[PDB]
RNA sequence: GCCUCGUUAGUACUAUGGUUGGAGACAACAUGGGAAUCCGGGGUGCUGUAGGC
RNA sequence: UCUAGUGGGCCAUUUUUGGUAAGCAGAACUGGCGAUGCGGGAUGAACCGAACGUGAGGUUAAGGUGCCGGAAUGUACGCUCAUCAGACACCAGAAAAGGUGUUAGUUCGAACUAGCCCUGAAAAUGGAUGGCGCUUAAGCGUACUACCCAUACCUCACCGUCUGGGUUAAGAAGCUCAGACGAGUAGGCAGGCGUGGAGGUUUGUGACGAAGCCUUGGGCGUGAGCCUGGGUCGAACAGCCUCUAGUG
RNA sequence: GUACGUGAAAUUGCUGAAAGGGAAGCAUUGGAAAUCAGUCUUAUAGGUCAGCAUCAGUUUUCGGGGGCGGAAAAAGAAUAAGGGAAGGUGGCUGUUUAUAGCCCUUGUUGUAAUACGUCCACUGGGGACUGAGGACUGCGGCUUGCCAAGGAUGCUGACAUAAUGGU
């Protein structure tokens, strides 16, 4: 349900800073309210600007330019754990940045038991060259002659009359 | 168990400020207090005469009596389920005027003034303070202020 | 549920007299109509004072009515005086002026003295015809706090109230707490 | 005989003209904001929309286990019951008052439909300390007539645009006794809205909530 | 023995009620020299008002 | 040495919240408040009345 | 203003003292229990949700939807194989260190860092994720819709209280309109029900059956209680206004 | 019938009825059996239970048309250009559209569409519960009468029954 949001904001004008700098972030959140909340969260930790003394100057939703093209996205994240000392880089093959990020969130939760609060996404980039891909499974999907059997066939009306064929 | 002396647990309240010990400033004795004046009680440890109780340190009240070297202050003290009027005779060394009442008096003077010119011009004047309004719509120019894109920083080991 | 401060806050009023006097019930009926069907704040007051109890309707006297009606600055001399209660006599006044008084009850001495002096005595229903809206009326009250109980109410340390003593005298609550020679004075 | 109806007919026409002006004001303001946003986008600058002055506050927690400070504040907001709504001005005093009761109320920016549907379906007036439904314009005549509020649509305009008489109009409006939301709340109702809960400020999503509770 | 848990709740049941504020306070608590002065000034002021009313 | 401004720092800490994480210790997050030393820049009295040169 | 009861408290959050520890002793703020049901936690005084007049309909909270059990043997992506796995806060308890377990990550084949599982791990009637059972889960992590239902919320009907507006044309102690609300121990107050005796009253009931008694009969009231049909019986008894008390 | 007025409850025997797999009793809801009354019978109007219609109040569930907004969606299609490499097609493991194509950039069709967000005092169905009040007053709409506008009526049938309801 995520949506990529470009949020631009700045601290309120003051006598010491008549022309405050504008900071912009591309961050993924279910809605605009959370997107602004995370945006102030990152600025509050870096540039010394609070939501009380700052303001959101622009909010925009970024849609995927080519959602009908299969791509590979490499994501750097700062995973937070029981020890909290972890940097992860992962690669996911998908057609949209939002889809790749959502797949990343599910993957981190499933494998390392990471929540939305623990994970923060450092950067999402598109890998265009096959040789740049370092993940074996992604390269296996990049095999020119990819082909595999259909897995998990599984196919109310209880009490079927004949034994299922569950095959080809 | 407790000891219930008058100056018990007043070690830090009645202590003189750091590098503020010694002779008391002389301007304290040259201020005139009249009945109805608002005063803040702040006990000075140097003058041990006319001291109020440690409850009245930091309390604000209205002067009801003026004496040769002291001032009668009316404080309302919470006693169970009611307010009790407490009349403390405190020497002027422990008393100072409340800047809030001054500021109110200057605001009253300004409000009466604004009313005078308003009636002279035949217009109505806005005299009541308003809480901070919500921010107005305004433009923000990006000329020579191009937004810089920020990304969260990776973890580093710096002790 | 609802967050309400107080529940079923009954008013401290009386909707009808505790008296069973049929004539008082008749006066209540008349003045309930007058208060309900007129904008006379006087009639509302008379209805309220008819509901009131005996201790809330203390006596008033001929002299006190004379004093309150013969003030210098006030020109309320000929106006009809209204009391919801009795009008006792004051024998200390040797000569009674001419007064027109309407009240619930008059003592025999007070009524005789008024009529002999040349005034008139009215009932509340009669004043409901002379001055139905209470125009040109001086509505007065007796000193409610003149009862013996108010000598004692609020008794305590340094309240200067009367104690409940079985006998006023020297051996009766005068020593410990009543003089500085015996410990302390309260 | 007919003088009263003649005056009443032109009174009704005046109400129509004022409501027509109010609708034009809403449309003009909405279009004006859109054009300003478009021109700022086209020229590369940023135009910030005005911060909401009107807020709609809905109580979400029951009447049990509440601290004394929050309990007093919701008493001052007249949110004495779960699923109760009020219109409120947004300023410095109010913002800090709502900050205290963040876990117990949810507030956001109401749009024109939210205000209008609330005042029509669930519009009740405080007439002689009684909760009288706004079934006729004469009821508002007798209560806010001296404030130049003559009709339900005038009352909506006062609430929506926050006119000089917002306090009297808001206090006249008995707090809205909304129903439970159709479709349910989120899974955990008593988190913050940012955390996937439903308390606290939810910006324009108070409209989606109000549509459910009506 | 001893606790303060319920006492604040018991205190606010009937509010923390303030004492009644009257226009004039007692000239007790005041300086005796000041108090007797104010008698004489008030006595003369009463006389002055009455004489002025009588002559006007 | 002292007095201010910035760095420290939205750091330390803290009010409210969760059927949050963790065996605990404790930690993160959501809505708010928000320091101190170190360090660096600037400064080394101002002023009232009465007079004298 | 007058007076009752109370003057044994206990639990939870956070802060904290004495203590090897404690379902330990002692405090501070707030909320609960005591005095309080109801939905959920299998069950439980204070946990979570929500506070309660009698009902109809709708919608929800906390919690849940394989069966017991109302509600998807739902959708998406993963992890896990356990020779006595795991299964939802409070909570019914576990550790350092480990693994030719496995899935991932970080850095120069190697060291690691992280999840799940296993080892560490060790009791006495037969036995407890609540039970059955469950393994591309009906386990664990995360997202997403649909659905289930509290006395909570919403509309409505009725009951009572309180509150406000009318009523000289209507046992005016009457009539009429409207809104809000409804937990309760100790305790308070109001209005009623029932018992014995007294004054008044009812052209009162009664040997053609009073009172009393029994009753798989009938009616009234929220209730205390009242009325009545049938049977049994044999000499007295009741309604209304008031008085009284050895009155339940 | 002196074991004597009335003759209660505990407890007991007989008869009839029903229930009973390691308690019983109790509350809610209905079945079954037993039992019973109101009601009607009458004076156009009225008894019991039903079905539909048109309304009103409350709510639920499917569908359609339209406006506005966003990068005035992103894409895409068709059609013109430039450039590019491949996980390399034809041509011979290697190359750059050929006997397959893809990607990047730009124009035209385009003021494209769809999705999403949002609003309509736009609209079409299906289901359920409810009918309080009782001459007239009002606010409205229509055109004086009418009306979905200050709370249900209309048209019918069955049974008049132990049917509904009570125990």
């Amino acid at each position: 349900a995520l949506k990529e949001y470009q949020v631009v904001g700045r601290k309120v004008p003051t006598e010491h800073e008549p022309v405050p700098k504008l900071f912009r972030m591309r961050l993924f959140a279910p809605n605009e309210s959370v997107a602004k909340s995370r945006y102030w969260y990152f600025l509050k930790m870096i540039n010394k600007v609070k939501k009380a003394t700052g303001e959101i100057v622009a909010i925009n939703e970024i849609s995927e330019p080519k959602p009908l093209k299969a791509k590979v996205f490499g994501i750097w994240i700062r995973y937070d754990s029981r020890s909290g000392t972890h940097n992860m880089y992962k690669e996911f093959r998908d057609t949209t940045r939002v889809g790749a990020v959502e797949a990343m969130y599910a993957d981190m939760a499933a494998r390392h038991r990471a929540r939305f609060r623990s994970i923060r996404i450092l950067k999402v980039v598109e890998v265009e060259k096959k040789e740049d891909v370092r993940r074996n499974y992604v390269k296996q999907l990049l095999n020119p002659h990819l082909k595999f059997p259909l897995p998990h066939r599984r196919t109310k009306k209880v009490f079927a009359p004949h034994r299922p064929s569950t095959f080809y | 168990p407790h000891s219930y002396g008058i100056r018990a647990r007043t070690r830090y309240t009645f202590q003189r400020g750091f590098r503020e010990h010694g002779q008391i400033r002389l301007s304290t004795y040259l201020k005139t207090y009249k009945v109805g004046d608002i005063v803040d009680i702040k006990v000075n440890g140097a003058v041990q005469k006319g001291m109020p109780h440690k409850y009245y340190h930091g309390k604000t009240g209205v002067v009801y009596n003026v004496t040769q070297s002291s001032v009668g202050v009316l404080i309302y003290k919470v006693v169970g389920n009611r307010y009790m009027e407490k009349r403390v005779n405190v020497r002027i060394e422990h008393v100072k005027h409340s800047k809030c009442r001054q500021d109110f008096l200057d605001r009253v003077k300004a409000n009466e003034a604004k009313r005078k010119e308003a009636k002279a011009q035949g217009k109505t004047v806005q005299l009541r303070r308003q809480p901070a309004p919500p921010a107005k719509a305004h433009f923000v120019s990006t000329e020579n202020n191009e937004p810089v894109t920020l990304h969260p920083v990776a973890y580093d080991t710096t002790i | 549920g609802i967050d309400i401060e107080r529940h079923h806050v009954k008013k401290s009023q009386r909707s009808k007299p505790a008296s069973e006097n049929v004539y008082l019930k008749l006066l209540v009926k008349l003045y309930r109509f007058l208060a309900r069907r007129t904008d006379s704040r006087f009639n509302k007051a008379i209805l309220k004072r008819l509901f009131q109890s005996k201790t809330n309707r203390p006596p008033i006297s001929i002299s006190k009515i004379a004093a309150l009606t013969s003030r210098k600055s006030a020109s309320s001399q000929n106006k009809t005086t209204v009391v919801v209660g009795t009008v006792t006599d004051d024998e200390r006044m040797l000569t009674v002026p001419k007064l027109s008084i309407a009240a619930l009850r008059f003592t025999k001495s007070a009524r005789a003295r008024i009529l002999k002096a040349g005034g008139e005595v009215l009932t509340l229903d009669q004043l409901a015809l002379r001055a139905p809206t209470g125009s040109n009326t001086v509505l007065v009250r007796g000193k409610k706090h003149a009862r013996e109980a108010y000598r004692h109410f609020g008794f305590g340390p340094h309240k200067h109230k009367a104690p409940y003593v079985r006998s006023e005298g020297r051996k009766f609550e005068r020593a410990r707490g009543r003089r500085k020679s015996r410990a302390f004075k309260v | 005989a007919a003088e009263k109806k003649s005056a009443r007919q032109k009174k009704r026409e005046l109400i129509a003209k004022r409501a027509e002006a109010y609708e034009a004001e809403y449309r003009a303001a909405e279009r004006e904001q859109i054009e300003l946003a478009r021109k700022a986008r086209a020229e590369g600058n940023y135009f910030v929309p005005h911060e909401p002055k009107l807020i709609f506050v809905v109580r979400i927690r029951g009447i049990n286990n509440i601290p004394p400070k929050a309990r007093k504040i919701m008493q001052l907001l007249r949110l004495l019951q779960i699923n109760n709504g009020i219109f409120v001005k947004f300023n410095k005093a109010i913002k800090e008052m709502l900050q205290v009761v963040e876990p117990y109320v949810t507030y956001g920016i109401p749009n024109h439909k939210t205000v209008r549907e609330l005042i029509y379906k669930r519009g009740f007036g405080k007439v002689n300390k009684q909760r009288i439904p706004l079934s006729d314009n004469a009821i508002i005549e007798a209560a806010l007539g001296k404030y130049s509020i003559l009709s339900v649509e005038d009352l909506i305009h006062e609430i929506y645009t926050v006119g000089p008489n917002f306090k009297q109009a808001a206090n006249f409006l008995w707090p809205f006794k909304l129903s439970s939301p159709l479709g349910g709340w989120r899974e955990r109702k008593f988190k913050h809205f940012i955390e996937g809960g439903d308390a606290g400020k939810r910006d324009e999503h108070i409209n989606g909530l109000v549509q459910k509770m009506l | 023995n001893h606790t303060n848990h319920n006492q604040n709740k018991k205190a606010h049941r009937n509010g923390i009620k303030r004492p009644q504020k009257h226009r004039y306070d007692s000239l007790k608590y005041r300086d005796a020299k000041f108090r007797r002065n104010q008698k004489f000034a008030n006595r003369g002021t009463v006389e002055a008002i009455r004489q002025a009313k009588a002559s006007a």
